[PDB]
């Protein structure tokens, strides 16, 4: 009580900065052992890779929808996807299971989201910048694409999928 | 001149009041689409009612917009002009200058007005964010050009107030409530500039016409610089409130001068150099510097959990003066009955889940879960819809006599908490939902009543989201009838207005005086502060302005 | 007196939700991987 009191909290404020500084570097930590196994590749690459919007779905990869999972490995596979207002190009995507596909997306227009749902890829998609992420589909099916970034009154409507052929 | 010699003693009650008032104005009309959003993510089309009351409105997305620049740019920026000058300024007994102080008030009404205009007329809907190359009226760029420069007019107004008095108190440390809004208009200033030299070079020329093209991860990066702290910009005011205020009206005392004083220090410090946790799905943005802002954004969670501790502590140490008991004897004790008391307080029971929410979203990876889906409209919403606004609203009962004179029956005594923990129950029913459909993926930012088959798996959190959406109407509309009602019938009677509002005091120390002393080199730590954003930004900021791509406007709406 | 029990208490509920909400998260991340 009352300047007595005054001097126990300097100490408990001490344990609570000792404790509390404490479980997060287990954070800084556990996210590290994240950072380094595969589980990481849905980090956008660190580059900018710059491209011009208004050319882009006329010539480049991201103008034929056709010719966009290019092999790349005995195992790696790019995919062209461009995004749009509206969707995705191309409807569907179809990668392989057990298999690495590499990403590569841009905007013509608009700032999108690709979170393909189920999985951790999620990156924005800038119109001008070309974002590039890793994954690999261990188990195949339907997986279908939102955009959870606001681009006008298409928005709550923009999907698409990924087939992965089992 | 008067018939209320109220502002001719003291006219810092004749400015801050309308810096509130414009405040609770905004903050009435945005949120009035809340519960319309609300239910959009309940799964129920409100809309064709809401476009018919207000006939002005053309897409779930406008609103959206109105309900983000009304409730989060412009109340939360109006509530601490007021109290962050105010508060210091009474704590002094000093008046602030007022060609300044009157001026500064006029950049924000002026400013607000121009913006709002756009807005209504649906020329500007690209969301409180406002990312380009999405593509605004020019109008609305200088709106918040302005409405935001009127937080250099204050900082001034405060800062002012501290060179005058240490002109006269010379040689004695500064008084606490000014010690902290000192550090807070300057951490503002380091801030500050993210979103001005985005308005200024780049959103101005281009929305005025005097370029085609902005580069979008650069328009981005720059907003984030601002964007962070903006949020702590909104909430050391009621940290401030908490700090100084709270343990009185809640029957005790600060327990630690300096505790509080530090908890202000590291948000100087960490408050700016953390924009990367909103970037982590940028792509251009070197992986590395996501881990680093990520370190640092964990960093500043440290000052809210001690406030934890010192805050709880002296609701404790109040509770067993009030001849609390229990290991929870202490929290009955409380004054339940004050809604200056209730509002802040289940503010910070809110501010819980919140807190965690921030730090899942903080660590770098984890936020590939979570990003844009729903649970960041969770996330905040328990942080600013809640703390930084039920500490507002409840700020009604003891800063408005203050200002205006007017007492409180125990009529709205009663309203009063009707409201809060309406307000509260809400915010805690559409916590759950709007977090939960979050992992189920959710996307925020949608109007995904239009698409009612799309996410069957949110059926239940949807309920919640409805529900919540009943309550927290039910909830503004008894703050409309006791915001006009606390104001408007007629109780202008002389006495109780004059204040020093209640200032609580503290516990001291020997160890006290020597910290006090280290934390007050404000041009000291205004540098490490600027030494942080530069060292951190800067070398990044470099790179994206060597390859300033711009690329075309767009309207899309 | 003697003790801040009821300080803690709350600190500890802090902790606890702090830690149910990033141990839940991680395994969804990884549930994801
Ligand atoms: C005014 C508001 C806000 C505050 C305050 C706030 C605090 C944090 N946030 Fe946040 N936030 C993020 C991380 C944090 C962290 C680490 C903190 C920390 O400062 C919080 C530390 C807090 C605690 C550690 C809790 C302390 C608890 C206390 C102090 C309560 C004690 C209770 C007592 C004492 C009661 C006692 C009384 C009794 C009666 C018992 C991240 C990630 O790094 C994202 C990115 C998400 C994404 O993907 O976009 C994000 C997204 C947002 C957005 C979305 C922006 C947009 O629209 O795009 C907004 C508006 C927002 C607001 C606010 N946020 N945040
Ligand atoms: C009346 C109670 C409220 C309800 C029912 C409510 C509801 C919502 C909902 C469901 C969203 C998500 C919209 C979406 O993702 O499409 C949202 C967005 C938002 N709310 Fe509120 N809200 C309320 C009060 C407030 C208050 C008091 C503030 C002020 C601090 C506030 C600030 C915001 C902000 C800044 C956004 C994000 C805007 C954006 O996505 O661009 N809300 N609100
Ligand atoms: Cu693309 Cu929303
Ligand atoms: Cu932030």
């Amino acid at each position: 009580d009352q300047h007595k009191a005054h001097k126990a909290i300097l100490a408990y404020e001490k344990g609570w900065l000792a404790f509390s500084l404490a479980m997060l570097f287990v954070f800084i930590a556990l996210i590290a052992y994240t950072l380094a196994t595969h589980t990481a590749g849905v980090i956008p690459a660190g580059k900018l890779e710059r491209v011009d919007p208004t050319t882009v779905r006329q010539e480049g990869p991201w103008a034929d929808p056709a010719q966009a999972v290019v092999q790349t490995g005995p195992n790696q596979y790019t995919v062209y996807v461009l995004a749009f207002a509206f969707g995705y190009q191309p409807n569907p995507i179809e990668v392989p299971q057990g298999a690495e596909i590499v990403f590569k997306i841009t905007s013509p227009d608009v700032i999108h989201g690709f979170h393909v749902e189920g999985t951790n890829i999620n990156v924005e998609v800038l119109p001008g910048e070309v974002s590039t992420v890793r994954y690999t589909f261990k188990r195949p099916g339907e997986y279908r694409i939102i955009c959870n970034q606001y681009c006008g009154l298409g928005h709550q409507n923009m999907f698409g999928t990924i087939v992965v052929k089992e | 001149s008067e018939i209320s010699r109220v502002y001719e003693a003291y006219p810092e009650k004749k400015a801050t009041l309308y810096f509130l008032v414009l405040g609770f104005l905004a903050l009435i009309v945005g949120s009035l689409f809340g519960p319309f959003q609300a239910l959009n993510y309940g799964n129920v089309d409100a809309y064709p009612l809401l476009k018919r009351l207000l006939p002005f409105v053309q897409s779930y997305y406008q609103g959206l917009t109105l309900h983000g620049v009304l409730n989060a740019i412009v109340f939360t920026q109006l509530f601490a002009q007021a109290i962050m000058v105010y508060l210091p300024a009474r704590e002094l007994n000093m008046r602030p200058n007022m060609g300044l102080m009157w001026l500064s008030w006029w950049m924000a009404f002026i400013g607000l007005v121009v913006a709002a205009l756009p807005l209504l007329a649906n020329e500007a809907t690209v969301l409180y964010t406002f990312y380009p190359p999405l593509k605004g009226h020019w109008a609305f760029y200088l709106g918040a050009s302005v409405f935001v420069l009127s937080t250099w007019v204050s900082i001034y107004i405060v800062l002012d107030l501290w060179r005058r008095w240490k002109a006269a108190n010379p040689g004695k440390v500064t008084p606490l409530v000014t010690y902290m809004a000192v550090v807070f208009w300057l951490m503002w200033f380091l801030a500050s500039l993210g979103l001005v030299l985005e308005a200024v070079l780049f959103l101005l020329p281009w929305s005025f016409g005097l370029v085609e093209g902005v580069d979008p991860l650069v328009a981005r990066t720059l907003f984030w610089w601002t964007g962070h702290p903006i949020v702590y910009f909104w909430l050391l005011p009621a940290y401030a409130i908490i700090y100084t205020i709270l343990p009185k009206q809640a029957g005790g005392r600060l327990v630690s001068d300096p505790m509080a004083r530090l908890a202000f220090l590291l948000f100087l410090l960490l408050s700016t150099p953390v924009g990367f946790h909103h970037q982590f799905a940028d792509p251009g943005i070197d992986p590395t510097w996501k881990m680093i802002h990520s370190v640092l954004t964990l960093f500043v969670a440290v000052p809210s959990l001690m406030t934890a501790f010192t805050v709880a502590a002296s609701l404790e140490f109040a509770g067993r003066l009030r001849g609390g008991r229990g290991l929870f004897g202490w929290i009955r004790a409380l004054p339940w009955d004050n809604p200056a008391f209730v509002a802040p307080v289940l503010g910070l029971l809110g501010f819980i889940p919140g807190g965690a929410g921030g730090i899942v979203n903080a660590s770098f990876t984890l936020d590939y879960v979570v990003h844009n889906t729903a649970w960041v409209p969770g996330h905040f919403h328990l942080q600013v819809a809640s703390l930084v606004t039920l500490t507002a609203m409840g700020s009604l009962y003891w800063l408005l006599p203050n200002l205006t004179g007017k007492p409180i029956s125990d009529a709205q005594r009663r309203l009063g908490l009707a409201v809060v923990w309406l307000w509260f129950l809400g915010m805690m029913i559409m916590a759950v939902g709007l977090h939960w459909a979050g992992l189920l993926n959710v996307p925020r930012r949608a109007y995904i009543a239009q698409v009612p088959d799309a996410y069957p798996h949110a059926a239940v959190p949807m309920v919640f989201n409805v529900l919540a959406g009943i309550v927290l109407l039910v909830a503004l509309l008894l703050f409309i009838y006791g915001l006009f009602s606390v104001l408007l019938s007629r109780e202008r009677k002389p006495e109780l207005a004059e204040a020093p509002l209640p200032f609580a005091e503290v516990i001291s120390g020997p160890e006290d005086r020597r910290l006090v002393l280290a934390m007050d080199r404000i041009g000291f730590w205004f540098a490490v502060a600027a030494i942080l954003v530069v060292l951190a930004y800067g070398p990044t900021l470099v790179q994206l302005f060597g390859h300033l791509n711009p690329v075309p406007g767009w309207r899309l709406w | 007196e003697e003790k801040p029990k009821g300080a803690l208490a709350v600190i500890l509920v802090l902790t606890l939700t702090i830690l149910v909400f990033w141990l839940g998260v991680y395994a969804v991340f990884f549930a994801r991987g």
